């Protein structure tokens, strides 16, 4: 198989390892008390909270969000250049690309009196602010989570987010292919998929992040519809939980994941 | 109310 190195960022339950709709694949203990948090290796772009907006300070001493309260010195929110400036003595950190800079710069801060809890984080790509995320819960139906035309800047990180994202995890939609099994020297469709009308792209891509693996019910350690084939032209989203093997060439097909933006293609 | 795990270790209240 030619494909392996070029498919490896798709093998989601390799690269991510956790859940992607709500992300909740390790636990860790703050004072004697064990608590879940978002594990994933990869960004999750487009993903936000959807409160019946959380990137809001969490309400302190309840119309507050998700995010930290206000700090001396201020380190949430914290623009790209605030951040480096920051560690501009620390080499291991300053050059760091901005979601994985996101994800250390909220992994710094220790709620305990040396544990290993560390808080997950949003990164948003309109005015580069990092928003380091207090509560690291991600679902209560109250709230839920969802891939939006509001959120589709943001970017949901952990605090096992990978520095070479970029080289292993998904990103981009792949314009003109169709993800497919390699067998016996050719590239072969998805034998089963699960159909589901999508106006769009963007609707394909949210779908597919509604199936996705979940660390809750509504450990997946990554396991689920993770993968998406959109056929702009019948407008279907053929969503499957098996991870693809190659590519197929068809005009008519964009290939999609939960972990890649909802609308860039490539 | 936090402590920076990354050396210097400063206490941000």
């Amino acid at each position: 198989n030619p494909w392996t190195e070029y498919m490896a960022k798709y093998d989601i339950e390799e690269v991510h390892g956790s859940g992607i709709r709500v992300d909740l694949g390790e636990d860790a203990e703050v004072a004697g008390t064990q608590y879940r948090l978002p594990s994933g290796k990869c960004p999750v772009f487009g993903k936000g909270i959807i409160i019946e907006t959380f990137l809001k300070p969490v309400a302190t001493g309840k119309d507050g969000g998700f995010a930290f309260p206000p700090t001396n010195p201020l380190i949430s929110p914290m623009t790209l250049n605030g951040m480096r400036d920051f560690y501009k003595n620390n080499e291991y950190v300053k050059n760091l690309d901005e979601l994985t800079l996101c994800s250390r710069h909220a992994g710094n801060m220790n709620p305990d009196n040396n544990s290993n809890y560390k808080y997950p984080a949003v990164y948003d790509y309109n005015d580069k602010k990092c928003h380091i995320l207090y509560i690291a819960a991600q679902e209560n139906n109250c709230f839920r989570p969802a891939k939006d035309k509001l959120f589709e800047n943001y970017t949901y990180l952990s605090k096992n987010v990978v520095d070479n994202w970029e080289e292993v995890c998904p990103r981009k939609n792949l314009e003109n292919a169709k993800f497919g099994l390699w067998v016996d020297g050719n590239c072969e469709d998805i034998p089963h998929v699960n159909e589901f009308s999508a106006n769009d792209l963007f609707e394909c891509n949210k779908l597919v992040f509604e199936l996705s693996a979940s660390d809750q019910p509504k450990k997946s350690h990554g396991k689920g519809y993770n993968w998406g084939n959109y056929n702009r032209e019948t407008q279907k989203c053929e969503i499957f939980n098996v991870k693809p093997t190659c590519l197929i060439n068809n005009s008519s097909y964009i290939a999609t994941t939960a972990l890649s933006h909802p609308i860039e293609v490539e | 109310c936090w402590t920076t795990r990354m050396s210097p270790p400063m206490q941000i209240p």
